[PDB]
RNA sequence: CUUGAGUCUCGUAGAGGGGGGUAGAAUUCCAGGUGUAGCGGUGAAAUGCGUAGAGAUCUGGAGGAAUACCGGUGGCGAAGGCGGCCCCCUGGACGAAGACUGACGCUCAGGUGCGAAAGCGUGGGGAGCAAACAGGAUUAGAUACCCUGGUAGUCCACGCCGUAAACGAUGUCGACUUGGAGGUUGUGCCCUUGAGGCGUGGCUUCCGGAGCUAACGCGUUAAGUCGACCGCCUGGGGAGUACGGCCGCAAGGUUAAAACUCAAAUGAAUUGACGGGGGCCCGCACAAGCGGUGGAGCAUGUGGUUUAAUUCGAUGCAACGCGA
């Protein structure tokens, strides 16, 4: 409300230093088991980063392209009904979203190990082929189709 | 067809749909096109972008009839009151003269009462 | 209400039915009448135009 | 006798009244052209209108009703009320110079006349709107609000009905009592060089002093200070009802009680509370997120049921792993 915080500082990535990938493992992360996360982050961040034979922030990068939204709609409570109204997503929101989806859908793809399919719906998204873009798909189709309160 | 070229646009901007018609400077309809049939209905059938995506619907219609200018006619409030002018003309088309058309009586027929919450 | 200016400009130079006809006498007959609730309800707004 | 009242002359403004014309904008309807799958409607919808071609669009025609803009803090009228323009018949008001009659005045029970809308009778008219009525929707229901239709009526002539929060909720005539700002209409005077400035009558808004007032407020257009005449009130309910009279085509109007019953009914102002009133703010209140409950097995408390007893207490949030 009146206050205003803004966005808390999040430690580099170990294993590289990027503050993106850093707050990517966060998400993933769970019961405070930052550790876990990590062992999970980079194996599966290596098994894809090698058949892209690019370096890994690349081919994340591009993972990251496509399930990257621009805008969104907004609930608004005006006038006894809830108008639908999309926005354009501001760019810290952009990665944000990506990476919560890429590990959401991931969590939740039947493969064997958490690693795996992190690594397969990290791939997927860089060419809208896993559920990660699916969302976006959705979510775009969102707006628009009330652009007309836009 | 017949290549008019040049006609005019009529613009029904009713307070609940918006229908474009295009026709030559004679009033012979060559086509014309609606909000509420392009798709959305009811409640976002009568919101602005709805009259663009009509206007622009029409010209894809006659425009086969090899028009290049034409004069814009239109009445009534509500949006795409301005909307459809502008996809008309975006959409490729030479302007030239917009009139309000719409209907004002000096004080005549008495207005239904209606609506009252 | 005409609008013809010649020239190219994509400019509507709609202004102009927003100082005469369109709304505000559109949207004034629209509905119901009043009869009598202008000489009041329209007859009010002095009390107020008078600050 | 002339200052009250009236008369005459000359102007001034006006939606004042009666009658008859007439113009333009729009709606609807009919016919034809172009054109094609929707239109119409709502919160959504649906009824409805559409391929028998609607809607939109253009042309031609018919008809009724009402006169955007001007237009207003405006004007006229006794009140009701009266708005396009033109003609004819007609009423009132105001000023100005003056001229004339010479108290001819003010008020008025009864009486007479005028009276919004709705309503009634006869004969017309009927576009739009709309009691009734019929569908559709909404809802627990919805004999409503909303939607689609739609008769009376709304319009006209003549006659009847006489009521309204017919209100300024404030009777008419007259004389006095500090001010300010403004509208409207007439008029005398001044280089009006230009509008303008000095005023002086009629009508009319807003603020406000004294004083008046229970207060709110009124305040030279008084609800102030006085005079002439009139109408009316005497607790709430019952009841503007019954009965009777008069009036009325009727609907009903007008005149107007009692029995019984209550200790109040009521006006204004005050504080607070509340409002599906307004403004401005706070809180994991929401929104943004993360993880839960509600399903599962079990633990536990409660209600319930049972029991000879299932000891008593806690029960919206603020009771239910609570007193234990
Ligand atoms: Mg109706
Ligand atoms: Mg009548
Ligand atoms: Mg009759
Ligand atoms: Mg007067
Ligand atoms: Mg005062
Ligand atoms: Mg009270
Ligand atoms: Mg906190
Ligand atoms: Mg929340
Ligand atoms: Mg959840």
């Amino acid at each position: 409300r009146r206050r205003v915080i803004g966005q808390r500082k999040i430690l580099p990535d170990p294993k590289f230093g990027s503050e993106l990938l850093a707050k990517f493992v966060n998400i993933l992360m769970v019961d405070g088991k930052k550790s876990t996360a990590e062992s999970i982050v980079y194996s599966a961040l290596e098994t894809l980063a090698q058949r892209s034979g690019k370096s890994e922030l690349e081919a994340f990068e591009v993972a990251l392209e496509n399930v990257r939204p621009t805008v969104e709609v907004k609930s608004r409570r005006v006038g006894g009904s809830t108008y639908q109204v999309p926005v354009e997503v501001r760019p810290v929101r952009r990665n944000a979203l990506a990476m919560r989806w890429i590990v959401e859908a991931a969590r939740k793809r039947g493969d064997k190990s958490m690693a795996l399919r992190l690594a397969n719906e990290l791939s997927d998204a860089a060419e809208n082929k896993g559920t990660a873009v699916k969302k976006r798909e959705d979510v775009h189709r969102m707006a628009e189709a009330n652009k007309a309160f836009a | 067809r017949k290549q008019v070229s040049d006609g005019v646009a009529h613009i029904h901007a009713s307070f609940n749909n918006t229908i474009v018609t295009i026709t030559d400077r004679q009033g012979n309809a060559l086509g014309w096109a609606t909000a509420g049939g392009s798709g959305f209905r009811g409640s976002r059938k009568s919101t602005p972008f709805a009259a663009q995506v009509a206007a622009e619907r029409c010209a894809d219609a006659v425009k086969e009839y090899g028009i290049k200018n034409l004069e814009v006619m239109v009445k009534g409030p509500g949006p795409g009151r301005e909307s459809t002018i502008r996809a008309l003309n975006a959409a490729g088309f030479r302007i030239t003269n917009i009139t309000d058309v719409t209907p004002i009586p000096h004080n005549g027929c008495r207005p239904p009462k209606k609506r009252r919450v | 209400i005409k609008v013809r200016e010649n020239e190219p400009f994509d400019v509507a130079l709609r202004r102009f039915k927003r100082s005469c006809e369109k709304a505000g006498v559109l949207a004034e007959v629209r509905r119901r009448e009043f009869y009598e609730k202008p000489t009041t309800e329209r007859k009010r707004a002095k009390a107020s135009a008078v600050k």
